[PDB]
RNA sequence: AGAGUUAAAUUAUAACUAAGCUGUAAAAAGCCCUAGUUAAAAUAAAAUAACCCACGAAAGUGACUCUAAUAAUCCUGACACACGAUAGCUAGGACCCAAACUGGGAUUAGAUACCCCACUAUGCCUAGCCCUAAACCCAAAUAGUUACAUAACAAAACUA
């Protein structure tokens, strides 16, 4: 068996499906873990939005809303309210880094939902505009 | 007189200096395909010495002619070209384990 | 391979600049350090949460 | 932005356990230093600061590489002792 | 009478050049469990793990092929005025003696 | 030798008249700078496929 | 060879590409250079979006141009194909057949560094 | 020093979708002309390479390209000459983002601070000033030696 943990390129051959469709067809869950809050956003292949769900969402309040178990819980919904229109499989983008990104990920497989790819995409600046200052002078 | 002494030569058996992968190539900012050797597949961050083994000289014009290529357009910066993925592997970094 | 120690520190005969300014002299000790205790975690809070979940709505 | 997506950071998740293809994601990106670079720029570090960050670890780096070496070369004497009880 | 320089020149510890990866015959003073303890009659010893096939055949008094890696094995390590002596030997035992 | 060397070369220079054909001829000849390197220190060159 | 011309041509069919050839070696001569020789890398996908001329493009024609020019004039050239609305995007690089490869001779082992402080005894 | 260029971010700005977003040890205030995704000029700043140790007299300099270019047949030498980090001044232009000040929010006995949010001078470009730094590698320049020889600590001791 011989898997190759590289994506399947466009223009290639390359023969995967799930549940029909190629790499490209399938939805993409985009999950942004900030310090404070978790967001997520399910969208089609075509960038239609099918389904968003946050902490605040979610109905937690202003630290809670950090939390893993919050991150979670953001996830299950989100998938709920995915899978409702129909989405089965789903490529996660996971965009940040903070204290609900692994948690969020697997609620969204907790809310049964699939998971096929996880993308990280995290801005890192090439040294473009300076960040703020540091804390505690 | 005596011809036992030893003879003040140079060391006869001395081995030869061990040589960078590159010694006396060229580095082409044109080939991508040399030079996308030494970049991470996921990332495309350019590799250290620890990783590539180079003289300090060829590290140098390989870095120099990535990021050359990297803007003249030749070359994607934020990930190594697919096409080039099942190329030799130079390079002694393991990511999976 | 260990990094060059060549022309880095500040010395009377060194041509250049400092490249390293050790805080403590580089001179190996006769001990090791002794092994950092792990940090702990919370455990079983996803297990915790499904269970919370099912209270909530039964 | 201006490059394809999905090509980069980018994991393949296998028989469907999520855990092992994200655990793998974070080591590709801690290898890389991507993981301490995002850590580093949340604030900003003026450069006086960052000279002596760098100093620093190379210092740190050059010993633990030594005694390291030190340690994998008296490695063998390690061994029961032969004179016991001389 | 043979001076000495003249005894130097012709031993066959001259004779071998550098040591690395000279195929040698050596002979096993000591033991302990898995350890050899081996004499190859340079200046220290070296020291071997009995290999699992034929275990029994090595004993104190028996006769080895060894192949030489260093005579000495010795290092400078950070921040010391010389080197450090394992005052020990580096050898690859290959089999015992063939005869 | 090198003015001699330059001589040669300088036949095969592009020139007002040989502007049409040489375009289209290059038109039709791609070339590659690509090569691979193996840990031993030898070329790879991959026009064999 | 003096420099080398790197050209990546808006992607298009044969008589129009032709002719933005023709018509860049042209400028070339005009602006006093001797052109030693025309290399085509072929079409392919560019390595990332090159956004030029209010156009957003994807592929590219690439070509090597290498040339002799006066000093002088490469600011000139590149004037020139920077309104070219046919180029994707130009650069004039020293030939690298200029440069001449020195000899690796081997790699010069580094001995650790001695004497980095005194014999103190502590 | 010039001139030309831009990958990663970021933002004006629309398009969908969601009611929240931001923010802390924890909150509040702020914003909901907000947030996520998809598109994007300008401006500014230059991941990785660098576990390298190069260039410059020093201050300084590490995206890419080209042009020009790094005094002395090489001792020392000013108050003379020419430079000189950041901040600051004058005038014109820029403004992404950061931010003295100031205004809000917390904290506290107080808080004219540390922490949170906004925003300015300023950081940028052109031209002119200003001439200061823990401008410190706290180790003057040029030739040398490793002899004699431990105040202490530090980066071993010394000759001309
Ligand atoms: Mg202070
Ligand atoms: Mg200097
Ligand atoms: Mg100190
Ligand atoms: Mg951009
Ligand atoms: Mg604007
Ligand atoms: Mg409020
Ligand atoms: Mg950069
Ligand atoms: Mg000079
Ligand atoms: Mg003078
Ligand atoms: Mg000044
Ligand atoms: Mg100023
Ligand atoms: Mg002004
Ligand atoms: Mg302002
Ligand atoms: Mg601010
Ligand atoms: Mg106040
Ligand atoms: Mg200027
Ligand atoms: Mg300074
Ligand atoms: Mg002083
Ligand atoms: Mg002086
Ligand atoms: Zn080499």
């Amino acid at each position: 068996s011989s898997f190759s943990i590289y994506p399947p390129i466009p223009g290639q051959e390359n023969s995967l499906r799930w549940a029909g469709k190629k790499f490209e067809e399938i939805p993409i869950a985009h999950i942004k873990a900030s310090y404070n809050n978790t967001q997520i956003q399910v969208v089609s292949a075509a960038h239609q939005p099918l389904a968003h769900a946050s902490c605040g969402t979610e109905g937690f309040r202003n630290a809670k809303k950090g939390t893993g178990i919050a991150a979670q819980t953001a996830g299950i919904a989100a998938a709920a309210k995915a899978t409702g229109k129909g989405v089965t499989h789903v490529r996660v983008v996971v965009k940040g880094l903070g204290p609900g990104r692994l948690s969020a990920i697997k609620g969204l497989t907790m809310g049964g939902l699939e998971v096929i790819s996880i993308t990280d995409n995290t801005p890192i600046p090439h040294n473009g505009c300076r960040p703020r200052k540091a804390r505690r002078l | 007189s005596n011809e036992d002494l030893p003879v003040p030569m140079e060391n006869p058996y001395k081995e030869p200096l061990k040589k960078c992968i590159l010694c006396e190539k060229h580095v082409d900012y044109k080939n991508v395909q040399l030079l996308s050797q030494f970049i991470s597949p996921f990332t495309g961050c350019i590799y250290g010495r620890h990783i590539t083994g180079l003289c300090g000289k060829k590290q140098k014009e390989i870095t120099k002619a990535i990021k050359r290529a990297q803007i003249l357009g030749f070359m994607p910066v934020t990930y190594k070209d697919p096409a080039y993925l099942k190329d030799p592997k130079v390079c002694n970094i393991k990511y999976r384990e | 391979a260990t990094p060059s120690l060549r022309g880095r520190l500040a010395r009377l005969g060194n041509p250049r600049r400092p490249i390293l300014k050790p805080n403590k002299p580089l001179i190996l000790a006769n001990h090791v350090g002794e092994r950092r205790r792990e940090k702990g975690e919370a455990t079983c809070i996803t297990e915790m949460s499904v269970m919370m979940a099912c209270w909530k709505q039964n | 932005a201006n490059h394809l997506k999905f090509i980069a950071r980018t994991v393949m998740v296998q028989e469907g356990n999520v855990e092992g293809a994200y655990r793998t994601l974070n080591r590709i990106l801690t290898m890389d230093g991507l993981i301490e670079d995002i850590k580093r720029r949340r604030y900003y570090e003026k450069p006086c600061r960052r000279r002596q960050r760098e100093s620093y670890e190379t210092c740190r780096r050059i010993y633990n590489m030594e005694m390291a070496r030190k340690i994998n070369f008296l490695m063998r004497k390690n061994r029961a002792d032969p004179w016991q009880g001389c | 009478v043979e001076s000495f320089a003249s005894m130097l020149r012709h031993s066959p510890l001259t004779q071998m050049g550098p040591a690395k990866n000279k195929l040698v015959i050596g002979q096993i003073f000591h033991i302990v469990e898995d350890d050899l303890y081996i004499d190859f009659g340079g200046k220290f010893h070296c020291v071997c793990k009995r290999p699992e096939v034929d275990g029994e055949k090595y004993q104190k008094g028996t006769r080895v092929r060894l192949r030489l890696l260093d005579l000495e094995l010795t290092s400078r390590f950070l921040g010391a005025t010389t080197d450090t002596t394992i005052l020990e030997a580096d050898a690859v035992l290959l089999g015992l003696q063939e005869s | 030798q090198e003015v001699l060397q330059l001589q040669e070369e300088a036949k095969t220079f592009i020139t007002r008249e040989n502007l049409e054909a040489r375009v289209e001829e290059a038109l039709d000849s791609p070339k590659s700078y690509n090569w691979a390197i193996t840990r031993e220190g030898l070329v790879v060159r991959p026009q064999q496929k | 060879p003096r420099y080398e011309l790197a050209l990546i041509l808006k992607a298009m069919q044969r008589p129009e590409t032709a002719a933005a050839l023709k018509r860049t070696l042209e400028a070339l001569m005009d602006r006093g250079a001797v052109v030693r020789n025309l290399e085509n890398l072929g079409e392919r996908m560019l390595p990332y979006k090159i956004s030029a001329h209010n156009q957003r493009h994807s592929r590219g024609g690439y070509f090597l141009v290498d040339f002799y020019a006066p000093a002088t004039t490469v600011e000139s050239m590149m004037e020139h194909l920077s309104r070219d609305i046919d180029v994707i995007r130009p650069n004039i690089v020293k030939h690298p057949l200029t440069q001449e490869v020195k000899e690796c001779e081997g790699i010069v082992p580094v001995p650790l560094e001695e004497k980095l402080y005194s014999t103190k005894k502590r």
